[PDB]
């Protein structure tokens, strides 16, 4: 039972996190497993492999750093799906995280 | 490691993480931290529980009650307000009651708090709280972070952490001011090592 104040698509969470940098999650336990750090531009992953956060995301709003879905395998490719698109294909993750970059006012 | 805990993480959002050392602001910072300490602490154990209250702003409030859903956790961050002074003793008394109430009643219990402003109060209110928690079986970690002027803050900290400790379960981090990152100083350390 979801409350009026959380966003779901069926199981899946849908989950904003800022960050200062990405690069806060070089260590962290959680997502360091699937970033690799040296990708330029948005990505997001299409299975839970090491450094699965590869997929380019078309046309990626402002400040937005990545995408990771925690579970699930769904298609992909590059310059395909909109951040909005992505919230379709969750096939079965049950949080989607959403990376956006901080902005200090 | 295989330790099975419940912990409750109490945000300093006071007046104090609005001005000062700027990029991050104090109290971003502070979320990135309990950020990485909840993936740490749910990579630790599956079964482990996190819970996240702020202790200032408009007054205490409850974020999450502890869950092992590390999305759940990130999302109750999202759009914390700041301002007011922390209300410590409450703080520590409503997420005390929150651990009470975990539904795994094998875990073990432990309450994180930011400590990143002025305490207000004296050792001998808070050495009270810190036997009832002793009592009550929960551990306390306590994170002295933020300006580093007012010399009766550490040993109001250090009292507090006195009073609860039980077979060294209960630790405290300086962080300096100044700091390389919040996170970065409490990589090494108790609150995420154990």
């Amino acid at each position: 039972g979801p409350a009026p104040n959380e966003e779901f698509v069926g199981d899946m969470r849908i989950v904003n996190v800022n960050l200062s940098n990405i690069d806060i999650l070089k260590k962290h336990e959680t997502f360091k497993k699937y970033f690799d750090f040296t990708l330029t531009g948005p990505r997001y992953n299409g299975n839970i492999a090491e450094f699965a956060m590869i997929w380019k995301i078309k046309n990626p709003p402002l400040n937005l750093l990545g995408v990771f879905f925690d579970d699930g395998t769904r298609d992909d490719e590059d310059d395909k799906y909109i951040l909005e698109e992505l919230k379709q294909i969750g096939n079965g993750a049950k949080n989607m995280y959403i990376f956006w970059q901080y902005e200090q006012k | 490691g295989p330790v099975l805990e419940a912990t409750m993480i109490c945000i300093d959002n006071s007046e104090w993480m609005r001005n000062g050392d700027y990029s991050p602001s104090r109290l971003q910072a502070q979320t990135e931290a309990v950020n990485l300490l909840c993936g740490a602490k749910t990579q630790s154990n599956p079964e482990n529980t996190v819970g996240i209250l702020t202790m200032a702003g408009k007054g205490v409030r409850v974020l999450t009650t502890p869950t092992s859903d590390l999305g759940k956790i990130l999302a109750c961050m999202h759009g914390l307000d700041v301002g007011g002074e922390i209300n410590l003793t409450a703080a520590i008394q409503i997420a005390q009651l929150a651990l009470k109430h975990r539904q795994n009643k094998n875990q073990r219990q432990r309450i994180i708090v930011f400590a990143g402003s002025p305490i207000k109060y004296e050792k001998k209110a808070l050495e009270i709280v810190g036997k009832r928690l002793k009592k009550n079986s929960v551990s306390l970690d306590i994170v002295n972070f933020g300006e580093d002027d007012d010399e009766e803050k550490p040993q109001k900290l250090e009292a507090l952490l006195t009073a609860v400790n039980n077979n060294d379960g209960s630790h405290i981090v300086h962080v300096p001011s100044g700091a390389n990152a919040l996170s970065d100083v409490l990589l090494s350390t108790p609150v995420f090592t154990g």
